[PDB]
C-alpha cells in the first residue's frame, strides 16, 4: 500500500513545512541571537521562500 | 574577522553598531549605512549629544 | 552659620537650606548626566562680600 | 459635493484622459477605495512628522527639518483638516530621494 | 462669511505648502492633484489606498494605448 503509506507521507510532509515555514516567521521577529535561525536552515533552504504578497489595502 | 581591527578592547567593537537612517525607495545603499558608535557611562558628559550629531554630518559627508 | 556653610561646601558637597542662605540653586530630580551640566547657578546675592567671584567658582 | 464625482475628478487629473474616455479605470479606482474607506493602519501625525524628518536628516537638509517644523505648524493652524496624518503619509509613501532639493517653494 | 473666505486664501497658501513639502520629498504630484485629495480627505479616506490608485493609475496609461 503507498496510498497508507506515501499520500500519508505527502500529507505530514505538507503539515510540517506548513509547521516549519511558519516557526521561522514567528522566529524572525525575535531578535547569539538570531542563530537560531542560522542553525536550522545553514544551507538556506525551507526559509521564506515566500515574502507573504501584501494586499491592496 | 577578515580585516586587521580585532586587536581592539572590546568595549568599543560593543559600542559600535549600524544606524539606519529610515527606509525611502530611490536611495542606494551606500547612502544610508553609518555606525552609530553610542557612548554611556560617566564618561557621556564629555561627548554630549551635539557633539554626536556633528560627528554625524562628517560621517555622512 | 555661613562658616558652617563655606566649610562643608569646600570639602564634602554637603549642603542642605530650606530658605536660600547660600549660592547653591539646586534643580530637582537631575542625578544623569545631566548633573554635570545643572542642578547648580551661581545665585549673585548670597554671595558676602568678604569673598570673591573666584572662590565661589571653585567651591560650586 | 458627492465623493464619487470627487473619485472622478481624481482619475482625470492622474490621467490625461477624459471621463468618456476611460471608465474601466474609475471603477477600478472605487474597487480599492470602497471597503477601504476607514483606516486600515493607527494613525498618528506625530510619528509619520518624525519620518518627514528623518529624511531631511538623511540628506543632511537640517536646517529644512526645523523650517518643516513650521510647516506642520501651519496645518494645526486653520484646524480645518483632521486628516493631517494621512497627506503627510501620502507624500511620504510616494517618497523618493533626489540626492537634494534646492530653491525651497512655501507660503 | 468673511472668516470662510479668508481660509480659502489661507488653505490656498496651504496648498502651497504642501506642494513643498511635496518637492522635498521628490513626488511627482501638483497643486490640482492635492486639491482633490484634501476635499477626500475631509469626507475621511485612507492613504494607504490613494497610495496604491497612484501607483496603478501612473503604472496603467500604457495598457489604455
Amino acid at each position: 500500500l503507498v496510498s497508507g503509506f506515501e499520500a500519508t507521507i505527502n500529507k505530514f510532509d505538507k503539515n510540517f513545512s506548513a509547521h516549519l515555514l511558519d516557526l521561522l516567521a514567528r522566529l524572525s521577529i525575535y531578535s547569539g541571537m538570531a542563530s537560531v535561525i542560522s542553525r536550522l536552515d545553514f544551507n538556506g533552504f525551507y526559509t521564506e521562500r515566500l515574502e507573504r504578497l501584501s494586499a491592496e489595502r | 574577522r577578515a580585516t586587521n581591527a580585532q586587536f581592539d578592547s572590546p568595549e568599543i567593537l560593543r559600542r559600535l553598531d549600524v544606524r539606519l537612517l529610515e527606509v525611502s525607495p530611490g536611495d542606494t545603499g551606500w547612502d544610508v549605512f553609518s555606525l552609530d558608535y553610542h557612548v554611556d557611562g560617566p564618561i557621556a558628559t564629555v561627548f554630549t549629544r551635539e557633539c554626536m550629531s556633528h560627528y554625524l554630518r562628517v560621517f555622512n559627508f | 552659620p555661613v562658616l558652617s556653610f563655606l566649610y562643608r561646601w569646600i570639602y564634602d558637597g554637603e549642603l542642605e537650606d530650606t530658605y536660600h542662605e547660600f549660592f547653591v540653586a539646586s534643580d530637582p530630580t537631575v542625578k544623569t548626566d545631566r548633573l554635570w551640566h545643572d542642578k547648580y547657578t551661581l545665585r549673585k546675592s548670597m554671595i558676602p562680600s568678604f569673598m570673591t567671584m573666584d572662590q565661589s567658582r571653585k567651591v560650586l | 459635493k458627492s465623493p464619487n464625482v470627487l473619485l472622478q475628478n481624481l482619475c482625470c487629473r492622474i490621467l490625461g484622459r477624459s471621463e468618456a474616455d476611460v471608465a474601466q479605470q474609475f471603477q477600478y479606482a472605487v474597487r480599492v477605495i470602497g471597503s477601504n474607506f476607514a483606516p486600515t493602519v493607527e494613525r498618528d501625525e506625530f510619528l509619520v512628522a518624525e519620518k518627514i524628518k528623518k529624511e531631511l536628516i538623511r540628506q543632511r537638509r537640517e536646517a529644512d527639518a526645523a523650517l518643516f517644523s513650521e510647516l506642520h505648524r501651519k496645518l494645526h493652524s486653520q484646524g480645518v483638516l483632521k486628516n493631517k496624518w494621512s497627506i503627510l503619509y501620502l507624500l511620504l509613501s510616494l517618497s523618493e530621494d533626489p540626492r537634494r532639493q534646492p530653491s525651497k517653494v512655501s507660503s | 462669511a468673511a472668516a470662510a473666505a479668508a481660509n480659502l486664501n489661507a488653505v490656498r497658501e496651504t496648498m502651497d505648502v504642501l506642494l513643498e513639502i511635496s518637492r522635498i520629498l521628490n513626488t511627482g504630484l501638483d497643486m490640482e492633484t492635492l486639491s482633490i485629495c484634501v476635499r477626500l480627505c475631509e469626507q475621511g479616506i485612507n492613504p494607504e489606498a490613494l497610495s496604491s490608485v497612484i501607483k496603478e493609475l501612473r503604472k496603467a496609461t500604457e495598457a489604455l494605448k
